[PDB]
């Protein structure tokens, strides 16, 4: 209990795995641009896509409801990992 | 009462000179009359809010 | 409005998709301003009024001061640099 | 006599066409001179329209100043380009023919007051009905189009040109505020 | 009496030698000063919120404009006290942020930009001054034209700012299509029901938006805050954040917004998750910038909101505004000094500056706990009244990504404190010149704005509900 | 003598219940054009554009 | 003076010295942050436009 | 014929708890009726720019040693002095006319000189050189300028009907 319990699972849900989660996170969220040190083209190629992606996912959502929150979470997972 | 509401306001402007005379690295009194500019600037803001709020008060008053 | 629509979305493909020089960008912004107005002045005279014509005369000299400010934006990133990069700024 | 119709239709095919040219040429200044071409067929369909006073604004300003502005730019100044080629290019057409579909059909969607999302396109296209025009005898003097704007911009509408001066102002302030050193 | 200033100064600049520009910016300052002083009584016009139409349904004078319209000016004399003022007298101090001759042009012509959106009601004094600030942004970036960054930073603000511009001018020339008016106005609550005109308004409040710092588009203005110099830029993050959320949050155009909603919990979340691994002090400045512009689309999906917005701009300004004079307070101290323009360029630089003064780094631990909502703050209510807003109208699950986005959020506020609490080895025992009067008295004011916030709130409440409702 | 002065509290703090209860009434009442738009000028009616005017396009 | 700069995160980040500004730093691909040789040091500079 | 308002406008619309006289004052009336007190503040403001500028470098000089500034920006600090003086000034006397402070003295003016010029038998407020519509534009746009005061300088020159009153 002090090790496998206290110590490690509990820590799991606290202060050590979402150390781990939010370095995962962020590491991905900075390495969105990376690259490409022409960065007017990388942010301009950027500004298309989140007016088209928007606009198709809105065409999705006013179909059905529920056939947008997978795509909301592929977007979360493509975008955080 | 108005006169608590200057003293309160004067005690924030003595505690904006000692601060920044704090920053400065200075002694705590360092030019003592600037204490006095400083109480008398934050009153005088403390005179001004005193009395925009009687005025709305009054205009609260008056709807009935 | 097709002739609006076309010259502003395909202006704004040929400013997304360059990677060749700096000047085509310039000139596919001054274009999309001109899509702009092709849709604006139509309404204009579709609804029998001159106020789609007055956002355009403004419209056209914002259009103007923009490429004045934006190409002396130009010439003070040169000064400092050799010659403008092909992949670009 | 019905080879005077298709004016409009033509001259909107002949701006994708000049488009496709923009995008795709050797030299900087070929895309600016097929750039020119662009304004002048637009100042064609303005004049088609029925606005035969813009045409000629369009004629003053856009391969008046703004033009000369771009060319002189191009010439004494020089800027590295490459070619439209396939192995650099290729990779952005499967997004292409996507943004071409959604933005063409989106930009023509909201035309249309409906909430069907299909009779909202269909109203775009479903508009094959001549206007008629009438006679009325109000009008007593020759008013055009160019009276009419001198004379909102400077009653109805004066602090529009009264921030303006201050827009123009900062666009003769600016060049000078960065191009000069001085001292 | 801005425009009574700008005449008057650029023939007084023209003029005016190279050495003067210092004692110009003094003047302008002094000047500002005393129209907040001798023409603050303009408050009594309304009285039970009225609102006032001038040249022509055209401009749009009531009193949430009012306060943005004060709120405006008074930063203004803290951001131009920094120019007039020296920080110290040495041969680096000059040397360093040095104001440009058009410099001062061109804050007031922004502020003509931004007082013109927030006083707008037609779209065309709309398109207008967004214009006359975009240039207005285009050319302070680019005034230090000898710097690499600030040229690269200004030429990409330049083409971003162009297509959003285009963006907006699309959607009010659609609007213009659908109906033949201009002002928000004509929509007077019985079109929205009968016309769809829901994509059209968000994309007139993603044009905006997108110019802001809008999550997906995200990473070309942190880009530009930490390319720019470090004076530049406490301007041009402050500004036109605050003029156009104080337009977009008058004029209620996206109500129930999904496309509004999403993109605010996008904000929340890539915000407070991007500033976790970042080393340079404007970037994780500059994410504190986009986290507390992400509790701004969310007062823009409600009704209403003029307690919450108001009290957390002038939080927001206040806050900001005292966090980038510490860190130029901060840059005397430190060891090593790199690139002129832009001189603390790491969070790693200002290491153990509690030994070096300690209050300094009580100032610094007030502001930061202020960002993070620490209740006897001023910077708490801010969340406590978005919060009673939020829940108000039904946003349950933003609620909750709120929270978690501010739990987050904390973690890269608290590492500024644990950098400046640490032993140094190198301790200053006696600095020979000291910080100027005026500049470190500014602070210390805004520091006591915010610790002691919370005794005059009651009252603000009183006033507000006079003067709004 | 301290019932009495807890009635006076709950008193005092009944009556900023109402206080904020009318407050928020009030912010939700509907308000005339002449309240909030322009203040003389209080029709919304146009008569816009007259140089050219026709006979007939009052309603 | 310490052995390990910490980054917010349990993490390892950069102590930036005069050090980091070579033309063996320049050029190595990497995100806008994380990242040191800025364009413009007093020793990167090295009298340009003379 | 050219005195016709032939548009609708609030009669007697009160700005304050004080009765309005005038929704928008012609210049010269402005000028007229503003007390001594209001030309006190006039003088207070072309007294506080020069002392305000000496006094902000006595608290720190730009030189590191206390001179005065010179000749030519107490000039400067005179003029944008007598900007700001007037514009309270202006800003001031026609909040009187709005009846939002206190309206004793220039209330009984306007009895009087309205009063005085029905007798004489020419327009109440006076004839312009405009037609009506370029009255009713001008004053649309004249109309609560005092408001923005702290962005831009307007005023009423135009001379138009109507101003809000009774019956004309
Ligand atoms: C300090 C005071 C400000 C200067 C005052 C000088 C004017 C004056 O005293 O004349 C008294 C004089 C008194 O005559 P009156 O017999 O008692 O009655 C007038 C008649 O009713 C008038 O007859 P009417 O009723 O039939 O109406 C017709 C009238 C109709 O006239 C109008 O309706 C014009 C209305 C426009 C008002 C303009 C306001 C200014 C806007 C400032 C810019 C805002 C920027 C915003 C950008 C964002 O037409 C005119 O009379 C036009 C005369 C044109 C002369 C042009 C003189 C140019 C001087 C420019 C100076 C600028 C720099 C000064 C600062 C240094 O008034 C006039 O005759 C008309 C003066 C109109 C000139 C406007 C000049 C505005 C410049 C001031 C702005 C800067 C300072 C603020
Ligand atoms: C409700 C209560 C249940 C709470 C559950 C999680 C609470 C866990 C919690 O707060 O400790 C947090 C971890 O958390 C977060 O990393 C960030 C804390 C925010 C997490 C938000 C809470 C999520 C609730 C989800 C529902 C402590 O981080 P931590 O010291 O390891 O992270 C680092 C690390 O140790 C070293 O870099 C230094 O010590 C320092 O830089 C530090 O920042
Ligand atoms: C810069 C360059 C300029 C480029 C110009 C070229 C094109 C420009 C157009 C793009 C402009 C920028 C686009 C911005 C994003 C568009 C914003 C947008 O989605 O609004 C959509 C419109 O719902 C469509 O009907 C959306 C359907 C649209 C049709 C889909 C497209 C068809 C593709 C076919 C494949 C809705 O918003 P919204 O959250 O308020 O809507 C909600 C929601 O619809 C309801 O359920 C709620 O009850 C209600 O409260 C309402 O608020
Ligand atoms: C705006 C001011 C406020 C910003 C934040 C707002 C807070 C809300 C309102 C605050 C109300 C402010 C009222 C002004 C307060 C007036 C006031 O105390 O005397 C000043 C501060 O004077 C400003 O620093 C003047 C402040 C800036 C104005 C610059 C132009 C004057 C105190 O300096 P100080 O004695 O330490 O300066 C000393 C002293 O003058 C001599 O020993 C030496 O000559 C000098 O070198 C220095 O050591
Ligand atoms: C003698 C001057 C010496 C030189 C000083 C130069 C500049 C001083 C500038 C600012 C000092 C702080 C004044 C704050 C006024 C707030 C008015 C107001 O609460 O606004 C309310 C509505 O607000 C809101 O919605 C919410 C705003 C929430 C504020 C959050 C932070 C407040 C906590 C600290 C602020 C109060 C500290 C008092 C210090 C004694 C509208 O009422 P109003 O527009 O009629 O008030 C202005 C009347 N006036 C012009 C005569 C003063």
């Amino acid at each position: 209990i002090a090790h496998h319990v206290d110590k490690g699972s509990l820590y799991r849900l606290g202060p050590v795995g979402i150390n781990r989660l939010l370095n995962k996170a962020s590491y991905n969220v900075i390495n969105l641009s990376s690259n490409t040190r022409s960065s007017l083209s990388m942010n301009s190629m950027l500004i298309l896509i989140t007016i088209v992606s928007l606009l198709l996912l809105v065409l999705v959502m006013n179909v059905n409801f529920i056939i947008v929150i997978p795509v909301l979470i592929s977007i979360l997972y493509i975008l955080f990992s | 009462a108005l006169f608590t509401s200057l003293v309160g306001a004067s005690g924030l402007g003595f505690a904006t000179k000692f601060l920044s005379n704090k920053i400065r690295l200075k002694p705590a009194g360092y030019y003592p009359l600037g204490y006095v500019f400083s109480g008398v600037a934050w009153a005088g803001l403390g005179l001004v809010l005193h009395n925009v709020h009687q005025h709305s008060l009054e205009v609260l008053e008056k709807k009935k | 409005m097709f002739i609006g629509t076309i010259i502003l979305v395909l202006s704004f493909l040929g400013f997304v998709f360059n990677r060749r020089n700096i000047i085509l960008a310039f000139i596919c912004l001054e274009t999309m301003l001109l899509g702009i107005n092709l849709i604006l002045l139509r309404n204009s005279v579709l609804f029998d009024d001159i106020s789609g014509s007055l956002f355009a005369i403004v419209i056209i000299i914002l259009a103007g001061v923009e490429s004045a400010i934006g190409l002396s934006l130009l010439v003070s990133y040169y000064r400092l640099r050799g010659v403008i990069n092909s992949y670009g700024i | 006599m019905y080879l005077t119709y298709y004016f409009i239709e033509i001259t909107i095919f002949l701006a994708i066409l000049c488009t496709i040219f923009i995008i795709s040429a050797k030299n900087p200044m070929v895309s600016i001179l097929y750039m020119i071409a662009l304004f002048v067929i637009a100042a064609m369909y303005l004049y088609l329209i029925g606005l035969g006073i813009f045409s000629l604004l369009y004629i003053m300003i856009y391969i008046g100043a703004i033009a000369v502005l771009f060319l002189f730019i191009i010439t004494l100044l020089d800027i590295n380009s490459t070619e439209l080629s396939v192995k650099s290019n290729i990779r952005d057409l499967p997004l292409v023919l996507i943004s071409l579909i959604v933005l063409t059909i989106s930009g023509l969607m909201i035309y249309s007051n409906d909430s069907i999302l299909i009779n909202k396109l269909l109203e775009a296209f479903g508009n094959d009905y001549n206007t008629i025009i009438t006679q009325d005898w109000f009008n007593i003097e020759n008013t055009t189009l160019l009276t009419t704007i001198g004379n909102v911009l400077l009653t109805n509408n004066a602090f529009i040109l009264l921030v303006l001066a201050i827009v123009l102002l900062l666009g003769i302030i600016g060049p000078i505020s960065i191009t000069m050193k001085h001292k | 009496m801005l425009i009574l200033a700008i005449i008057s100064l650029i023939t007084f600049v023209s003029m005016s030698k190279l050495s003067d520009n210092r004692a110009i910016i003094r003047l302008i300052n002094i000047y500002l000063i005393l129209v907040l002083v001798l023409d603050s009584f303009l408050y009594l016009l309304f009285l039970n919120n009225q609102t006032y139409t001038v040249m022509g349904e055209l401009l749009i004078f009531n009193s949430f404009t009012f306060y943005i319209d004060m709120l405006i000016y008074f930063i203004m004399i803290v951001i131009s006290s920094l120019y007039g003022y020296n920080l110290y007298n040495n041969n680096l101090y000059k040397t360093l942020f040095e104001p440009k001759k058009e410099l001062i042009i061109l804050f007031l012509i922004n502020i003509l930009g931004a007082l013109l959106i927030v006083h707008s009601n037609d779209f065309i004094t709309l398109f207008v001054a967004i214009e006359l600030q975009s240039y207005s942004i285009y050319l302070i970036t680019a005034i230090y034209n000898s710097s690499y960054k600030a040229s690269k930073a200004s030429m990409l603000y330049f083409f971003m700012g162009g297509i959003l511009s285009i963006l907006i001018a699309y959607s009010i020339n659609t609007y213009y299509s659908v109906l033949n008016s201009y002002t928000l106005h004509s929509l007077d609550s019985l079109i929205i029901n009968t016309l769809d005109l829901n994509l059209i308004l968000i994309a007139l409040s993603l044009g905006l938006l997108f110019k802001i710092g809008i999550a997906p588009l995200h990473k070309w203005l942190i880009s530009i805050y930490e390319n720019t110099p470090i004076l530049i830029t406490i301007y041009i993050s402050l500004i036109p954040k605050i003029s156009i959320l104080s337009y977009l949050v008058l004029s209620n155009i996206s109500i129930n917004s999904l496309v509004i909603s999403i993109l605010a919990i996008l904000t929340l979340l890539v915000g407070s998750v991007g500033g976790l691994l970042q080393i340079k002090i404007k970037r994780l400045l500059a994410f504190s910038g986009l986290t507390n512009a992400g509790y701004m689309m969310l007062l823009l999906l409600l009704n209403n909101n003029e307690f919450s917005y108001l009290y957390y701009i002038t939080q927001y300004s206040i806050s900001h505004l005292a966090i980038f004079m510490i860190i130029i307070f901060s840059i005397y101290y430190i060891n090593y000094i790199n690139n002129q323009y832009n001189p603390i360029i790491y969070v790693n630089q200002l290491k153990g500056l509690i030994h070096d003064n300690a209050y300094l780094v009580l100032s610094m631990a007030i502001v930061v706990f202020s960002f993070i909502g620490i209740p006897p703050l001023l910077g708490f209510f801010g969340k406590l009244n978005i919060l009673m807003s939020i829940l108000n109208n039904g946003y349950y699950f933003i609620s909750i990504v709120l929270i978690v986005a501010s739990l987050i959020s904390a973690l890269y506020y608290l590492y500024l404190l644990n950098v400046s609490i640490q032993d140094k080895n190198n301790i200053l025992i006696n600095s020979n010149e000291t910080v100027s009067s005026v500049l470190s008295y500014i602070l210390s004011s805004l520091i006591i704005l915010i610790t002691f916030g919370f005794i005059y709130n009651s009252l603000i409440i009183d006033i507000f509900n006079v003067y709004f409702n | 003598d301290i019932l009495n002065e807890e009635a006076k509290i709950v008193q005092a703090l009944n009556n900023q219940r109402e206080l904020t209860i009318k407050m928020h009434e009030l912010k939700r009442e509907e308000k005339d054009y002449a309240h909030s738009y322009s203040p003389l000028f209080s029709d919304p009616v146009p008569q816009g554009g007259s140089i050219g005017k026709a006979p007939g396009s009052s309603r | 003076q310490d052995p390990i700069p910490s980054g917010a995160l349990g993490q390892k980040v950069p102590h930036v010295d005069e050090s980091h500004q070579d033309l063996l730093f320049r050029t190595s691909h990497m995100v806008e942050d994380l990242e040191t040789y800025d364009e413009d040091s007093p020793i990167n500079t090295s009298d340009a436009n003379t | 014929s050219s005195s016709t308002p032939l548009v609708k406008t609030s009669v007697n619309y009160s700005y304050g708890d004080y009765p309005l006289i005038d929704a928008d004052p012609h210049f010269k009336r402005v000028v007229g009726y503003m007390r001594p007190s209001d030309y006190g503040v006039i003088g207070l403001a072309t007294a506080a720019l020069p002392a305000g500028i000496c006094f902000a470098e006595w608290l720190d000089p730009v030189k590191g040693k206390f001179a005065r500034p010179s000749v030519k920006f107490l000039r400067v600090a005179t003029m944008l002095g007598f900007a700001v003086g007037f514009g309270a000034a202006y800003a001031r006397s026609s909040l009187r006319f709005f009846g939002v402070t206190e309206n004793a003295r220039e209330y009984k003016k306007d009895e009087a000189q309205m009063a005085a010029r029905k007798a004489a038998g020419l327009e109440p407020y006076g004839t312009s050189s405009l037609t009506p519509e370029l009255q009713e534009i001008a004053a649309k746009n004249s109309a609560h300028s005092i408001a923005g005061l702290f962005i831009f300088p307007w005023f009423n020159f135009v001379n138009h009907p109507y101003h809000g009153r009774e019956q004309k």
